[PDB]
């Protein structure tokens, strides 16, 4: 029933919704290391280069 | 808003948000709804 799906569809909203930040929140800490793996190599190729 | 109707007591609870049947798809139908819902049986003025 509408109100019965209403209920259950919540639980698919509100799991999907922490599956798509747990993702968001990991790329972030994920391009945070890289950037500072990029910072590095800009680094090596200014002076060692 | 006030409605008042006569239904049988099998379909009392039919008359809710978001339930089906008989009297709720096709004689009343509650918006799936801020309100209160009163019933009372009354079968000696009806019933003959």
């Amino acid at each position: 029933d509408p109100p019965e799906a209403e209920v259950q569809i919540d639980r698919l909203i509100t799991g999907r919704l922490q599956s798509l930040q747990t993702y968001v929140t990991q790329q972030l800490i994920r391009a945070a290391e890289i950037r500072a793996s990029a910072n590095l190599a800009a680094t090596k190729m200014s002076e060692c280069v | 808003y006030a409605d008042s109707f006569v239904i049988k007591g099998n379909e009392v609870s039919q008359i809710a948000p978001g339930q089906t049947g008989n009297i709720a798809d096709y004689n009343y139908k509650l918006p799936d709804f801020t309100g209160c819902v009163i019933a009372w049986n009354s079968n000696k003025l009806d019933s003959k």
